[PDB]
């Protein structure tokens, strides 16, 4: 059953010249992807988004999701912490940077709209053993230069 | 710190000259434990024969207790059980079938005849000694009647109905400073530790055999709580110990006691079940192996008592009193027993010999070592006394 | 999962209003590339702040968090971190990177201001992934200790010295070609 | 830098995973703050104890109330309890508070209990007999002369005072319960406690009767207590040796199943492990071979050839002329091993049986012994050059398992001699000073059964008794039962390791057969001859030996090499690693590394 | 007299036929202590003067033995301290007691109309808390009982079950003996102390090589014609590390009581003494435990309740190291930075006089 | 059937408590500082004001009450193990003394009213109620679960009796062992 296409590239929620998915619903502009592909460099056959994508990845089986993901924090286990968030990115959908309005709450000269503008109104222990032993002497070196800087201000 | 070493025999000192005193009541043997059970008062009187068959009455002399009054046992006791104890006879037993249980005397430590009566003369035995020893007339006080190390306050555990050691002990608390309580029992003495437990006027020193064997008390880290941390002193061993080891265990320990704590008054618990040949000990220990002990006590030169204590063989254990009490009066009594009236108890020799067997010893030289250690550490924080 | 929020100081978010107020009603699109790329800033900010840490886990953490935030900010700089109007800037460098035979880092062009722009976002993102509370209230702590240093060295590359200067302030005017393919000519 | 490598370390040391994972949980309880500094120390001093520098660096990196697992506290709501008669001080002294029993400080399960073997069992039946017989008798003299005493003062009253004498409760005595208990004992108890209450109410018509009715019993005990003591005197002479000893019983089941190949090997596989797992720790020095005898007295000898003589000679299960090999074999050999002059060999056995009123390959080879007995670079050349070893003294032996085992038997069979020959003087100079007291030869108080066969040890010397007596045993001609008393009853149960003389003896004379039966072993014992025969050797001819008797059995057997010093008479044992040393580590480099670059001139590898 | 004493005949008898045939081959000084004992009162403590069925055989509460309070209509039987109210045992009341349940039988006349009159009546009256109106009209149908948890509270935790007698259990309860049974029956004088033989406790079972001790890594199995030389090889009885008993200083072979657990382990249970108190949960079986593997490594808290892997934390050695190293050289730093400011007070303030 | 959802961290208390009363021979020190009246009070009244509906307070107190009342007829009953039955019969006796009857809801602690309620399932499951009362009293007991899970800081600490004072628990005497359990 073919659905209906949303005039409005989500990227953007603007309307315009744009492609849309076999299985989405929504379109997209030709440069609101990464890569940003030529209008007329047309993807062969039937393009999705990043949402069927994932969607005919993971089978909609939610085992394989926390095998993927398990196994992709242990790929990227040197920089652990922030493994879980690299993992959603592969999956999430591209749109234009609004910062939330948590940070906008501040100045009341500024009007924003719809329109989307603005008015103006292993060796690791080791180096890292290393990097300590250091700073703690210079510190302690510090330190005792601390005691005599005061022993000095005691020679008035 | 232990060194293995021989065992040259026992000699008298000449100059530790003491007035010993013998208490004996000519009824203590007249009260059976019954048929079978592990425990006789009769030892005493085959003892006493022995004693005074070697003619050493001449050399000491000997008294008769008064029985301990049901005022004078409450010193340690709480009244509901010395009331239980009075009343109680095999006839009321199932009167008090909700008592028998609650102070654990109706077939642990069963009721036979003159329970009160026994245990109100070994009482008196033990205090009246110590009150002799009190006011000067006196260096040793032999009893071995007394001794029933097993008695809770509350309750019997152990054919122990009064624990008449610890009385005595009081009696000797009423006027010295520090008392010091050796005993060389196969058995954990458990009564008159828990008994003077958080207490620093009162060091036990209890040489006994531990493992999966009755109490199950007594591991060398009870050192005591309290004010009284540090005035404990087990030394827990193994079976088979022999004349040898015993020997040069007892003497460095004893030593550093009597060295640091330095005790102003002794009462040594010389009970007869840590020799070879009993029925539940399993010392392998010879009959000099332990008067070795007493001579090495007496050989300090102050205050002593000598109390009774278990013994579940009656020969050797009378052979074993009759020669401590000989070389109490510091004589080495004849190796050949005089006509007595118990003659035919002491087969096949008819000597004053007990022999070890050739059971194995199993203390290791490096066991001892630590456990030592391990004292002698505990015992360097007793100095200042 | 959890209600997390990160305290940024109000001078990078007038910062991030200059910005968009640079980018939207006058169009001015910052230069590519920058006068110093993220790799430099990131650089300085551990190697002048891991001589003044004491145990090697702060050591640790401090260096994992640093190469974290390059990976993410060269990541997810196509995803979220521009707005409309560059689109086309990226794609023409894309395409140009695409014929220079190798595939574009995004770390070697662009700079402080889009680091302050995914930093304000990351608050969202946390929120949005099971991170359990010890591991966010770390990420945020961190996220908070840089974005101080930030403000701390805020002089060298954010205030636009000597303004008439093209070539100082990375802000440039577009020609006729975005202002006309920005809108939907 | 150094940490990673102390981490390295610890993996390394634990050498197991379980015990790493354990270790580890130990550190990060440390590290979240759980566990103490010191009780850290004291936890992984389980763990690097055994190391002295790693834990030494530990120690100085880190930067280094029941507390008796007996007693409780109970509150301060069970001290309180009457106490009528506790004054001040035992307040102040005695201990309320903390509490223990044998009912949870055994785990509601326990107390174990000695064994006590069957012996001592009816020795304490016997001696609970007694403890009765003595009690009952003993209980109704002391209420027979008080009753005694009361019927003569009694009578000497007149009418009116015997109509109006009474007891009072206890008899005027000291005890209130003896006298109690023995009339319920001899007077049907119902008709005692009336009896007893009629002795309180009016004694002059009662006392008599009861009076007259304990001394008949007493009589009738008495009869019966001398007619026992007899039976009682006479078991407990039978059986109260077999009961002191707790080995002797299981030494004919010990010296059987301990001293067999297995566990003969075991023992010194065991020190061989030992002496490697110990040595992986490099501060020790590097030990020597594993077992060591020591042969201060040579006469033992002789005995040994006799006991093994009297057996062959008794023995049905060889045949004449192998009675003579075996006999030739072990004489030979036990006087050229030990270096002991086959002249004074016989001298020794001149002076033995006088009282009682070729070389050793042709041996081995026994047709020999049978046509006999019917007759009637620069390197190696200076390094061979210096340490020829003239006038040798310290010999070896290559040995398959069978001349092992068989100097193992010779060196039990030797020890145990020794041990009761150097007990011998002591257990004599007692035996014959035994003081028995004629008051108990007259009154048949002693049992003189073991003189009376002789098997006592009169005045005769100890260890030659033992020896007669052992023989005696071999042949036939004593039992077991009485060889066994007399040595418990002579020298004490001190020397129970005698009992199976004659088993060990039958072992050695079947291994000394085994010894020239096979091929293998006879071939290897000529090598082990021709290797004596020689005066002088050098390294190179011990390795061309021990290569030449290894190349007899296969590579998969053991080999023990036995090294004989003749000035201080010694014996060292030494396990063989197939590719260990075949002569003793020295200390050397030079004698090392020169006696390898030697080896190195033989085509066999290194 | 005739009556048998302990040894086996009256007392009145000597020995009889059969037993003097298996045991057998073929002035003196206590006349005085009644002129020497004389008595001795220097004591100080002186002046104080001093249907035909039958009841059953276990109690209806505990399930256990002892003395039984019975009632004559059912054959049920309780203890005296385990009644309703619990009665003193001598104060007994004499007459037919009944329990409660054949109380309430003989009250209702066995008849269940007048009981569902008397249950609603109950339901009417007791208005103000009627959801449990019909729950405290039960109250008085049961004869009391003893307190179990119920089998979800025992089945949500695998390591823990019911004892002989209704007993806590958590699997450091050795086991039952009944092979100690047949050590009373014992196979002879091989002790189950294990002395006098040990090739067998130097060797391992399965293997065949020698358990060695874990601190002097020797297995002194001695040697055999000198026994003086072994020294007691026991293996603990979780990690199976054997230990001599002169290594593990005890001098014992646990056979009864507990399991005995090596000198190589970690707690369960501190006493930090600040004091505070355990570190370490249960094991929540039933596959109810699950596991999360942090995201953060080197500052994670999380308990002393870890998983070691190449609510249970997992964590491995990496995350150790560093947290250890990292406590150590903070701790370090910090004391270091204590002491050089108090010192440094110390000399400003004695160079002010 | 009827069940019932108890956290597990009070399963974990119920077993410790299993032991602690079971085979380490402890019982409970009484009057514990924090009972069932005091407990039961404190959440009805800091609940009381979260709904404001009629229905929900009403419904709120009867079940206290109910429960308290549930609490005293069965504690007696059914909520002792066998070691500790001679203290309660010791209180009881020595209320008989001072004419003041006993009701536990003052004197018994937190750890009897979680026995009751873990085993009220089975309680409920042999009378004759219906299907609603059964579900309606069991949210409200299991809203009570969570609110002691939410608390079980304060009320069931460990302190070891034996180490320093006032713990939840107590040591018992050979006395109390051998007249309790041997009787
Ligand atoms: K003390
Ligand atoms: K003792
Ligand atoms: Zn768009
Ligand atoms: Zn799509
Ligand atoms: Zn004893
Ligand atoms: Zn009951
Ligand atoms: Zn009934
Ligand atoms: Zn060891
Ligand atoms: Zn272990």
């Amino acid at each position: 059953i073919d659905f209906e296409n949303e005039d409005f590239c989500s990227a953007c929620n603007q309307s315009g010249s744009f492609l849309c998915c076999d299985t989405c619903p929504k379109s997209f502009h030709f440069l609101c992807l990464d890569p940003p592909i030529d209008p007329n460099n047309l993807p062969k056959g039937d393009w999705h988004c990043n949402e069927c994508k994932f969607k005919i990845f993971i089978n909609n089986s939610m085992a394989t999701l926390k095998k993927i993901e398990s196994n992709f924090i242990k790929q990227n286990n040197n920089v652990k912490i922030f493994a879980k968030l690299l993992f959603n990115i592969d999956s999430h959908n591209p749109k234009q940077f609004q910062l939330p309005n948590y940070i906008k709450e501040t100045f009341p000269a500024v009007k924003t709209g719809s329109r989307g503008q603005y008015s103006d109104e292993d060796e690791n222990s080791i180096k890292y053993d290393f990097f300590d032993k250091i700073y703690k002497s210079k510190m302690v070196q510090k330190r005792k230069l601390f005691q005599f800087q005061e022993s000095l201000i005691d020679k008035l | 710190v232990y060194e293995a070493t021989p065992f040259d025999p026992i000699t008298v000192k000449p100059s530790d000259k003491r007035r010993v005193a013998y208490f004996y009541d000519a009824d203590v043997g007249n009260y059976a434990y019954g048929a079978g059970h592990p425990m006789k008062p009769h030892r005493i009187r085959m003892a006493h024969s022995l004693i005074m068959n070697y003619g050493l009455y001449k050399k000491m002399e000997i008294y008769r207790a008064k029985p301990a009054t049901k005022q004078e046992m409450c010193q340690f006791h709480t009244d509901e059980y010395i009331d239980f104890l009075s009343r109680v006879t095999p006839d009321n037993l199932e009167m008090f079938k909700r008592e028998s249980v609650k102070f654990n005397v109706g077939d642990d430590c069963p009721v036979f005849d003159g329970l009160y009566e026994y245990c109100s003369i070994s009482g008196g035995g033990s205090m009246e000694g110590a009150a002799r020893l009190n006011r000067g007339k006196c260096d040793v006080a032999v009893n071995y009647a007394g001794g029933l190390h097993h008695a809770k306050k509350s309750e019997a555990s152990g054919f122990c109905y009064l624990n008449d050691i610890v009385l005595g002990i009081i009696e000797l608390l009423r006027y010295h400073p520090r008392v010091l309580y050796i005993d060389i029992d196969v058995h954990h003495g458990d009564g008159v530790e828990e008994a003077f437990y958080t207490t620093d006027r009162v060091m036990t020193c209890s040489f006994h055999k531990y493992g999966e064997f009755f109490p199950g008390t007594g591991e060398l880290r009870d050192i005591g709580v309290g004010a009284g941390k540090n005035y404990a002193v087990n030394v827990p061993l193994r079976d088979g110990i022999d004349d040898a080891t015993y020997r040069s265990v007892f003497e460095p320990v004893i030593k550093k006691i009597m060295e640091w704590y330095q005790p102003s008054a002794v009462v040594l618990q010389c009970g007869g079940d840590s020799l070879s040949g009993d029925r539940l000990g399993c010392f392998n220990l010879s009959m000099e192996g332990h008067a070795n002990c007493v001579n090495y006590v007496k050989s300090f030169g102050i205050p002593m008592m000598v109390v009774g204590g278990g013994g579940y063989t009656m020969r050797n254990v009378a052979r074993t009193w009759c020669f401590e009490t000989g070389l109490l009066n510091n004589v080495v009594l004849d190796k050949d027993l005089p006509y007595n009236e118990y003659y035919e108890y002491y087969g096949p020799d008819y000597k004053l010999s007990v022999r070890p067997s050739n059971m194995f010893n199993v203390n290791t030289p490096e066991y001892l070592d630590k456990v030592m250690t391990n004292i002698f550490a505990n015992l360097e924080n007793t100095k200042y006394a | 999962t959890p209600k997390i929020s990160l305290q940024i100081p109000i001078k990078l978010k007038s910062v991030l209003v200059d910005d968009w107020e640079y980018v939207t009603k006058d169009k001015k699109i910052c230069r590519l590339p920058a006068d110093v790329t993220v790799e430099m800033v990131l650089n300085k900010y551990e190697h002048e702040v891991s001589q003044e840490l004491e145990s090697p886990g702060s050591q640790s953490q401090l260096s994992e968090y640093c190469a974290g935030l390059k990976l993410y900010f060269d990541k997810c700089l196509g995803n979220m971190l521009l707005y409309r109007l560059e689109r086309l800037q990226y794609d023409e460098l894309l395409k140009k990177s695409s014929k220079d035979q190798k595939p574009l880092v995004p770390i070697r062009i662009y700079g402080a201001i889009h680091l302050l722009r995914l930093i304000s976002v990351l608050p969202e993102l946390i929120s949005s992934t099971t991170m359990d509370l010890q591991s966010c209230q770390l990420l945020i702590k961190q996220t908070e200790d840089f974005l101080v240093w930030l403000l701390m060295h805020v002089d060298e590359y954010f205030n636009d010295k000597d303004p008439n200067r093209s070539d100082d302030a990375l802000y440039v005017n577009t020609s006729s070609q975005y202002e006309g393919v920005a809108l939907g000519m | 830098n150094e940490e990673v490598t102390f981490f390295e370390k610890a993996k390394r040391y634990i050498g197991n995973k379980h015990l790493y994972t354990e270790f580890l949980k130990i550190l990060n309880l440390y590290s979240q703050d759980i566990l103490d500094l010191d009780d850290l120390v004291e936890k992984v001093d389980f763990y690097l104890g055994s190391n002295k520098e790693l834990f030494t660096w530990f120690k100085n990196f880190v930067g280094y109330e029941a507390f008796g697992p007996s007693y409780k506290r109970l509150p301060k709501s069970d001290t309180f309890m009457p106490c009528s008669g506790r004054d001040d001080m035992c307040w102040e002294v005695l201990n309320d508070e903390w509490v223990g029993h044998p009912v949870w400080a055994s785990e509601d399960s326990g107390f174990i209990a000695h064994r006590k073997n069957q012996y001592e069992e009816t020795l304490f039946k016997i001696e609970e007999e007694r403890h009765e017989y003595d009690f009952y008798i003993e209980s109704n003299l002391r209420t027979i002369q008080c009753l005694e005493t009361i019927v003569n003062k009694i009578e000497n009253m007149t009418e009116n005072e015997k109509a109006n004498f009474k007891l009072p409760p206890g008899l005027g005595h000291t005890s209130m319960t003896i006298y109690k208990k023995v009339i319920r004992k001899v007077y049907d108890k119902e008709r005692g406690f009336e009896i007893i209450d009629a002795l309180h109410e009016h004694p002059a018509v009662t006392a008599p009767v009861v009076l007259k009715r304990l001394k008949q019993k007493d009589e009738e005990w008495r009869r019966a207590q001398r007619e026992w003591n007899k039976v009682w005197r006479e078991l407990e002479q039978k059986v109260f040796f077999k009961s002191l000893d707790h080995l002797g019983l299981t030494f004919k089941q010990a010296d059987k199943k301990l001293l067999t190949t297995k566990q003969l090997i075991s023992e010194i596989s065991s020190i061989k492990v030992d002496q490697t797992n110990k040595k992986i720790h490099w501060l020790t020095p590097k030990p020597k071979s594993q077992l060591d005898f020591d042969f201060p007295d040579k006469n033992i000898f002789y005995d040994i050839l006799c006991l093994a003589d009297t057996f062959i000679t008794h023995t049905t299960a060889y045949s004449n002329p192998d009675k003579e090999r075996l006999k030739d074999l072990l004489k030979y050999f036990i006087s050229l091993f030990f270096s002991i002059s086959f002249e004074k060999i016989e001298e020794s056995l001149y002076s033995h049986k006088q009282n009682v009123s070729m070389s050793l390959l042709d041996i081995l080879h026994r047709s020999r012994y049978q046509k006999l007995k019917r007759s009637n670079g620069n390197l190696v050349e200076e390094a061979n050059s210096q340490g020829i070893i003239q006038n040798r003294s310290i010999f070896n032996l290559f040995a398959n398992t069978n001349i092992y085992i068989f100097f193992r038997h010779w060196t039990t069979i030797y020890e145990r001699l020794l041990e009761i020959k150097q007990m011998n003087e002591r257990v004599t100079k007692e035996i014959n000073t035994r003081s028995t007291v004629t008051f108990a030869k007259d009154l048949d108080l002693l049992s003189s059964q073991l003189s009376e066969m002789g098997l006592d040890f009169v005045g005769e010397d100890a260890y030659k008794q033992v020896l007669r007596l052992s023989r005696r045993l071999i042949n036939g001609d004593l039992e077991h039962q009485w060889f066994e008393e007399s040595l418990r009853q002579a020298y004490n149960n001190k020397a129970f390791k005698l009992y199976t003389i004659d088993k060990v003896t039958q072992s050695l004379v079947k291994h000394a057969h085994t010894l020239m039966t096979d091929a293998k072993t006879a071939e290897i014992m000529a090598l082990f001859v021709k290797d004596r025969n020689a005066s002088t050797t050098s390294a190179k001819d011990q390795i061309i030996y021990r290569l030449q008797v290894r190349s007899h059995m296969s590579n998969t057997e053991n080999m023990f090499r036995i090294e004989f010093d003749k000035r201080t008479l010694h014996v060292s044992i030494q396990y063989i690693a197939l590719d260990d040393l075949t002569l003793k580590e020295p200390k050397a480099d030079e004698d090392k590394w020169k006696y390898y670059v030697t080896s190195y001139a033989l085509p066999h590898p290194t």
